[PDB]
RNA sequence: AGGGGAUCGAAGAUGAUCAGAUACCGUCGUAGUCUUAACCAUAAACUAUGCCGACUAGGGAUCGGGUGGUGUUUUUUUAAUGACCCACUCGGCACCUUACGAGAAAUCAAAGUCUUUGGGUUCUGGGGGGAGUAUGGUCGCAAGGCUGAAACUUAAAGGAAUU
């Protein structure tokens, strides 16, 4: 990555699953970016400003991708008392 | 050709290559 | 944080157990599985009606986040929410696929009925499977209406909801129409509920 | 999930027993052995060998080809097996 | 699931998991004393027997054993620890 | 061995979701429609073409058949769409009939919910 | 009868992180484990542990960051010597730069860096990526 | 004469996706090869195999012609196309479109001593398909590339200066050498190392950004 | 191939299942493996009824049925029997009629 | 070797068919055991999947146990119950239905945790024939069983799926 200098030599420094950190591939198809919407007082949210989650192929096939949002969301505060922690 | 039957041809064989060398 | 008015009015927890949106719930269930309240004797479960709003307006929030209004798909190939996707699309202009889904739609950019979503509203995975398997080769996510029983493959964001009346498939697709034109939409108030009839949803018997 | 052969520290033993028995399988080590070259092949187990041919011989080809393969007949001097070695060229039948 | 903390388990879960296959080791028996419907004593007992257990006076049968948790002579009281 | 070809069944399909009027369940009429409207190489491809337009004008009026929906037809569903006369009653707003619900889901709404009159059974 | 209990505690981390777990129940705890997963947690592989006491060998309860991609046991354990660490971090691990070969030292359990640094050897434990 | 459906197409042809790796950060399923065309003008074009295949018919046996080709850069970027023509003039060219359009980056890296870019992968990747299973054991500098002749131009036009393999299996058969060498390589970002263990924002697509400059008015 | 995920048969928990009789051609088979099938069956057909009950005593004519498990082996069963060799997808349906 | 021998049936008799058919089909039919004692020790003896152990993901059903039903039956007054049944729950069992990993594939609860290769351990194989043959021991009343080669020969033989 780096030359034990500055000048970093390294092209797509790949973005990690928020529910797993495993790094997403160039070519993983089913891998899917949701923005949430940044909301205003009671209403609207501000066009341009989201949180961004991301969540891998594996999870998403697995089928643990609504339980993963749900905790992502709860300990974003998008949620509250929907993922209980101790199940 | 039967695994079988070549078997028992081979045992037949066997038998009265016996019954030669008792003799 | 949410500013915290959005808090399950009783207006609206009233429309979701008079739809039957948690009454009936499939007495044999799948191991998720938290939206559950205590399965009831006779068999049949009863699901959190809290969470299931709590989801709807998250999920409002996903759509609403979606700056094009007609890049969200909603679809719906059974019959009972057949004109509720059809008004949801009406109303917030979200090109929906009700009726046959015809495969190859997100892959297969030639043919005539090509659409690329950045988003899909699915009301059963089960049923429209098709649907949420097409969006997987193309990296686009689902947002499904599931029951408590109904598989979470390929599925990120479930409104857990019901699906055997049809008031509850008609009810919670209005009111997420609802929920989203209200951010950053013609519905200026929060209060007031918008009283167009949520009789728009529901599949009229010939 | 043991892979079948031992894997303890005081195994070397097992270890080598069991390559020493189904080395034999092998094809090269077998005939290396038990001397195969030494008992059989009518050279002995080496690399030419000396004769006084006997007869000259038509052999005829294998089925998908025909014809006559001009082979001599010949008597080893080193141990006196008779051998048919072929005469490698067009007119060399009536050289030897 | 994916995220539980079993450190931390809930009661409902832990109530049905097996005697063995719990956070730690510990047994679902008790101990009843459990008093005469004659000769008034607090004879203390075992929830799952294995012997046909008597009181002291006369041999009055306060148990009968089973294959699980042990049978009560018709009329008794007991009590928990 | 009377079966129509798509060539025909098509063409057909296209004449009466364009010319709904202007069609009338008559084929010495429809044939003089297909000469004025169309152009029709073969004057037998006509009479087919003519033959099967009025066969589909006779079975649309004993109701809507699936497949063809016409300019006028899509106004009519746009209509009993919209136009939805289920709309007297407010409706599932059933402060009669909502509210006869169990004691499972009166503890859920406690839970929750903010305060409803409910009606509650059991079993 | 379980012949290791390393083997079994590694597996279970391994099992778990190939599906994306965030935690793990190791049944049978020894220290021997305790002291590799110190290892894995000072490179920061693994995040906590708790030691659950049960008058027994006792559990532990793992908590993983998604950062492990292999962590193996070498089941019979070699006697090494530091002459020939480097055929083993050559054929353990993903080339020179990450990655570490656990050695039950006499020193203490410990990594080939740290046992160079150290300048001794013992025998192999397994290895974390 | 473009004319692009497929909105990334839009977006690449209005000269707004930067150059290039905007699509392997995102993940976007790429489907026009003119997009490639557009962002890496300088790639080969390396035709592999030409196997003659066979279906058996009523009459006779139609005979297709299985072209294998490589479309890679010289710098990070390597595409394995197979497609089955009934012509070869024909076949070479249906098989560089997907060659193209499959293009995948290689996360080069070091043997120690940094000194420089990278010349060798990051750390040792397997790739498998069928029997064949290929190793790629990043080697010293300077050693030169130490592969089969057939993978050893897909690690050249990858960009590879110095590597070891262990090629396991059936390795004559080349279309399934290839397909497991090509999986191999694609397979280098996927291993989470240290290197890049550090948690960076998650950047918004640019179908989130340019939103209504895609989608054709 | 293995054709089948059983073997034609259910011996799955036991050793030896003792053998039965095909109906017709005589061929013993064991039994699990036997395709059995209730012959149940009006004692008069359903065409004869009519002039049965108008020519019989005791009105009512409780008309009683007749029952036999039919065994058969499995070439006696593929003689046009409810077998009709189904594709590799249709081999699994376990649905009867 | 003693009983026993009804049925069915190697051998054999015999009628058909056949070009021949000392076979397939028909009728008879010794030996044959079904039984007591003593042998033999092989089977597609098969789940063609060694055992002990750990981890990775829906429904019935066998056995045991725990709760719950104001369910049925229960009458000797209300039933003390008990059993059968219903729901939830575990432990073990014979399984089965959908599937991210594996495999050449057919496929699968292990055939997964395997070039990112190591939980313990036993047995077996190294192209096809020759050949499970010869020989030598060993056991057996015999039939045979166990172990078990080589010369020479050959570019394929084979597994799975496709047209
Ligand atoms: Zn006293
Ligand atoms: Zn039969």
């Amino acid at each position: 990555m780096e030359n034990d200098k500055g000048q970093l030599v390294e092209l797509y420094v790949p973005r990690k699953c928020s529910a797993t950190n495993r790094i997403i591939k160039a070519d993983d198809h089913a891998s899917v970016q949701i923005n949430v919407a940044k909301v205003d007082e009671e209403g609207r949210a501000i066009p341009g400003e989201y949180v961004t989650y991301a969540l891998s192929g594996y999870v998403r096939s697995r089928g643990e991708s609504d339980d993963s949002l749900n905790r992502l969301a709860q300990n974003d505060g998008l949620l509250k008392n929907v993922w209980s922690y101790s199940r | 050709m039967r695994a079988k039957w070549r078997k028992k041809r081979t045992r037949r064989l066997k038998r009265k290559r016996r019954k030669v060398r008792a003799r | 944080s949410l500013p915290a008015t959005f808090d399950l009015t009783p207006e609206d927890a009233q429309l979701l157990l008079a739809a039957n949106t948690h009454l009936g719930a499939r007495n044999v269930q799948v191991h998720q599985e938290p939206y559950v309240f205590n399965a009831r004797p006779d068999g049949v479960h009863v699901i959190n009606v809290g969470k299931t709003w709590e989801k709807l307006v998250l999920a409002a929030r996903i759509i609403a986040a979606i700056p094009n209004p007609e890049d969200v798909v909603a679809i719906s190939s059974r019959t009972y929410g057949q004109r509720a996707v059809l008004k949801f699309a009406a109303h917030t202009g979200a090109t929906p696929i009700a009726g046959r889904f015809t495969p190859g739609s997100f892959t297969n950019y030639i043919t005539r009925s090509f659409k690329e979503p950045r988003l899909v509203i699915v009301t059963d995975p089960r049923l429209d499977a098709q649907a949420i398997k097409e969006a997987s080769y193309v990296n686009i996510p689902v947002i499904a209406l599931t029951d408590l029983d109904s598989p979470s493959e390929f599925v990120d964001v479930a409104i857990p909801c019901n699906n055997r009346g049809k008031h509850s498939i008609g009810l919670i697709w209005y009111l997420l129409a609802r929920e989203v034109l209200r951010l950053r939409g013609a519905l200026v108030d929060r209060t007031q509920p918008w009283s167009i009839m949520p009789d728009l949803y529901f599949y009229r018997n010939p | 999930m043991g892979k079948g052969k031992p894997r303890g520290l005081n195994s070397a033993r097992k270890l080598r027993v069991h390559r020493r028995n189904n080395r034999w399988a092998e094809n090269n080590y077998k005939k290396r052995l038990l001397g195969t070259a030494f008992k059989s092949s009518p050279f002995g187990g080496s690399s030419h060998a000396k004769g006084i041919v006997l007869e000259k011989l038509g052999i005829e080809s294998k089925q998908p080809n025909s014809a006559i393969r001009k082979c001599v007949r010949v008597q080893l001097i080193k141990n006196g097996k008779k051998v048919t070695a072929f005469v490698p060229n067009d007119g060399c039948l009536n050289f030897v | 699931v994916l995220v539980q903390d079993l450190l931390h388990p809930t009661a409902a879960s832990e109530a049905r998991k097996h005697k063995l296959k719990t956070l730690v080791q510990g047994p679902r028996s008790y101990f009843l004393d459990v008093k005469c419907p004659g000769c008034l004593n607090i004879t203390t007992v075992f929830s799952h027997a294995q012997t046909a257990v008597t009181c002291e006076s006369c041999s009055t049968i306060l148990c009968t054993p089973t294959g699980g948790k042990a049978k009560l002579s018709e009329g008794t009281s007991f009590r928990r620890k | 061995g009377r079966v129509r070809t798509k060539t025909v069944k098509r063409a057909s399909k296209a004449l009466i979701e364009r010319y709904y009027p202007k069609l009338t369940l008559d084929f010495q009429t429809n044939k003089r429609l297909c000469d004025e409207i169309a152009t029709i190489q073969s004057k037998r491809l006509r009479n087919k073409i003519a033959g099967y337009t009025t066969h589909l004008m006779k079975r649309i009026q004993k109701g809507p058949v699936r497949g063809i929906s016409f300019k006028l037809q899509e106004e009519e569903r746009e209509r009993k769409d919209q136009y939805v006369p289920e709309v007297s009653a407010l409706d599932l707003s059933r402060s009669n009939g909502v509210l006869n619900v169990d004691n499972q889901t009166s503890d859920l709404v406690k839970s929750l919910g903010l305060k409803l009159p409910l009606s509650v059974i059991n079993v | 009868t379980r012949s290791s209990v390393l083997a079994d505690a590694l597996n279970a981390i391994n099992n778990a992180e190939k599906t994306g777990k965030r935690q793990v129940l190791i049944r049978p705890s020894s220290k021997v484990i305790i002291k590799f997963l110190q290892v894995m947690q000072k490179h920061g592989y693994i995040g906590e542990f708790e030691y659950i006491d049960d008058h027994r060998s006792g559990k532990i309860v793992v908590q993983l960051n998604g950062r492990l991609n292999k962590c193996g046991v070498i089941s019979p354990r070699f006697n090494v010597k530091i002459g020939d660490i480097e055929k083993w971090t050559a054929n353990l691990l993903p080339a020179r730069q990450f990655g570490y070969v656990i050695l039950t030292t006499s020193a203490g359990i410990m990594d080939h860096e740290e046992a160079r640094r150290k300048h001794v050897s013992g025998k192999i434990l397994g290895f974390v990526y | 004469g473009w004319v692009p459906v497929t909105k990334l197409g839009r977006l690449v042809k209005a000269g707004k996706i930067t150059t290039i790796e905007e699509i392997f950060l995102h993940s976007l399923p790429v489907k026009e090869f003119q997009i490639i065309d557009t962002l890496l003008p300088g790639l080969q074009d390396e035709v592999m195999n030409i196997k003659p295949v066979q279906k058996q018919t009523r009459a006779g046996q139609r005979t297709r012609f299985k072209a294998v080709v490589v479309v890679g850069d010289s710098n990070g970027h390597v595409g394995l196309g197979i497609k089955t023509a009934k012509e070869v003039a024909g076949a070479i060219r249906a098989g560089i479109i997907i060659a193209k359009l499959s293009v995948i980056p290689i996360r080069r890296g070091y043997w120690g001593t940094n000194l420089g870019q990278p010349h060798s992968l990051a750390t040792k990747t397997t790739g498998k398909c069928g029997s064949v299973t290929v190793r790629l054991i990043p080697a010293p500098r300077g050693s030169g590339i130490v592969a089969s002749p057939a993978v050893k131009k897909l690690l050249q036009l990858a960009g590879v200066e110095d590597v070891y393999t262990q090629s396991n299996g059936k390795t004559r058969t080349l279309e399934n050498t290839l397909k497991a060498a090509f999986v191999a390589i694609g397979n280098t970002y996927g291993f989470l190392t240290p290197n890049l263990w550090a948690e960076q924002p998650l950047p918004v697509s640019p179908l989130d950004i340019y939103s209504d400059e895609a989608s054709a008015q | 191939p293995k054709k089948r995920a059983s073997n034609g048969r259910n011996k799955k928990g036991r050793g030896h299942v003792k053998p039965v009789r095909c109906v017709n051609c005589s061929k013993s088979i064991p039994k699990d493996k036997a395709i059995k099938r209730m012959a149940i069956r009006n004692i008069v057909e359903a065409a004869a009824v009519r002039d049965l009950s108008e020519a019989s005593v005791y009105p009512e004519y409780a008309l009683p049925k007749t029952y036999n498990k039919l065994h058969y082996c499995v070439s006696c069963a593929i003689h046009a029997r409810i077998v009709r060799v189904r594709s590799r997808e249709d081999r699994k349906n376990r649905a009867p009629p």
